[PDB]
C-alpha cells in the first residue's frame, strides 16, 4: 500500500566551482503522491526551486525531479531534504560531486 | 521506427474536504510533451513543438479535459465498489497511449488502471490493436485510442528536432582510492538521449556481478538521462579491468579503460 522514495542529488554538468550549473534531486519508486523535497545550500531551505510534473513509472510507483540554477564552490555544502509518510523522520541526503 | 505516445493519469481524493486533485502528463518516447491538471483551462504544451498557428489539438484537449473532469465519479465509484474508508485518501493511476511503427502497419494500443497501486482487471487482451488509416478526423472522437496513432504523428511532425533525435552517452572512467585496502572504478556515461542504456563491468573479459553497484538512471533535467556503474578493484589491478556501454546513440559498443 505504501513505498519509500529512494533519492538522488546531483549536478546537471560536470561539478566545476565558478561556472554555473543546475542541483538535483531525483525522487521515485515512492508511491503516495504525497511528498516534500527541498533544497539545502549550508542547511537552508533554498528560495527559487522548482520540479517536474507528477509521474509514474511500471510498478505504479511515482517520481519526480526538484531542481535549482546554482554555482558551486570548493565550499558551499548543498543537500537534499526528503519527507514522506513513509518515514519516521526526515531524509537528508548530501550532495557529492563524485557520486 | 517504432515510437511510442503515452498519458500517464493520476487522481487522488482529499478526505471530505474539497474535490479530487489530478494531473495528465504525455509523453512521447523518453520526452514529456503533455501537461493538464486540476486547474488549468487547456493543457500545456512542450515549448520546443511548433507551436499553434490554429493547430488542431482539440481532439486531445477534449479528450483530456474529459478525463480530467470525470476523475471525482471515477474515485467515488472504486471506493464504492470496495467501500474503502471515505476518511483516507485514495490515488487513482490510468495509463493508456500506444506504440507505433506505420512502415509495418503496426499500432498497439494500451490502457492499465490501478486503484491504490493496486492493479485493475482487464480481461480485454494486454495491447489491443489500434489503426492507421488517416484521412478524417470522425464524430467519433471521445475515445483516444481511435487517435492516439494520429496524435503521435502530429507529435513527432512538430517535434523532429528533438523527438527523432539520439545522443549517445558520453563515458570516462573515475578512480576513487577506498582506504578500506580496496579501490573503486565509477564508469559514467552522460547526456545520452533515450533512456534505455546499459553498462557493464567486464574483468578479464567476464560480466562482473554481485560485486557491482547500480544506480537508476537519472534524468539530467535537460532533456538527457546520466547512470553510472561502479565496482571495487584490488591495488593497481586498474588496467585489468574494463566498462561496456551499450546504447542506441552509439554506432558500436563503447568500451572503456581506466581513464586513459
Amino acid at each position: 500500500i505504501q513505498r519509500t522514495p529512494k533519492i538522488q542529488v546531483y549536478s546537471r554538468h560536470p561539478a566545476e566551482n565558478g561556472k554555473s550549473n543546475f542541483l538535483n534531486c531525483y525522487v521515485s519508486g515512492f508511491h503516495p503522491s504525497d511528498i516534500e523535497v527541498d533544497l539545502l545550500k549550508n542547511g537552508e531551505r533554498i528560495e527559487k526551486v522548482e520540479h517536474s510534473d507528477l509521474s509514474f513509472s511500471k510498478d505504479w510507483s511515482f517520481y519526480l525531479l526538484y531542481y535549482t540554477e546554482f554555482t558551486p564552490t570548493e565550499k558551499d555544502e548543498y543537500a537534499c531534504r526528503v519527507n514522506h509518510v513513509t518515514l519516521s523522520q526526515p531524509k537528508i541526503v548530501k550532495w557529492d560531486r563524485d557520486m | 521506427g517504432s515510437h511510442s505516445l503515452r498519458y500517464f493519469y493520476t487522481a487522488v481524493s482529499r478526505p471530505g474536504l474539497g474535490e479530487p486533485w489530478f494531473i495528465i502528463v504525455g509523453y512521447v518516447d523518453d520526452m514529456q510533451v503533455l501537461r493538464f491538471s486540476s486547474k488549468e483551462e487547456t493543457p500545456r504544451m512542450a515549448p520546443w513543438l511548433e507551436q499553434e498557428e490554429a493547430d488542431n489539438w482539440e481532439q486531445q484537449t477534449r479528450i483530456v479535459t474529459i478525463q480530467g473532469q470525470l476523475s471525482e465519479r471515477n474515485l467515488m465509484t472504486l471506493v464504492h465498489f470496495y467501500n474503502k474508508s471515505m476518511d483516507d485518501s485514495h490515488t487513482l493511476q490510468w495509463l493508456q497511449g500506444c506504440d507505433v511503427e506505420p512502415d509495418r502497419h503496426l499500432c498497439l494500443w494500451y490502457n492499465q488502471l490501478a486503484y491504490d497501486s493496486e492493479d485493475l482487471p482487464t480481461l480485454n487482451e494486454n495491447p489491443s490493436s489500434c489503426t492507421v488509416g488517416n484521412s478524417t478526423v470522425p464524430h467519433i472522437s471521445q475515445d483516444l485510442k481511435s487517435h492516439c496513432s494520429d496524435l503521435l504523428q502530429k507529435y513527432l511532425e512538430k517535434g523532429k528536432e528533438r523527438l527523432l533525435r539520439s545522443d549517445p552517452p558520453k563515458a570516462h572512467v573515475t578512480r576513487h582510492p577506498r582506504p578500506e585496502g580496496d579501490v573503486t572504478l565509477r564508469c559514467w556515461a552522460l547526456g545520452f538521449y533515450p533512456a534505455d542504456i546499459t553498462l557493464t563491468w567486464q574483468l578479464n573479459g567476464e560480466e562482473l556481478t554481485q560485486d557491482m553497484e547500480l544506480v537508476e538512471t537519472r534524468p539530467a533535467g535537460d532533456g538527457t538521462f546520466q547512470k553510472w556503474a561502479a565496482v571495487v578493484v584490488p591495488l593497481g589491478k586498474e588496467q585489468s579491468y574494463t566498462c561496456h556501454v551499450y546504447h542506441e546513440g552509439l554506432p558500436e559498443p563503447l568500451i572503456l579503460r581506466w581513464g586513459g
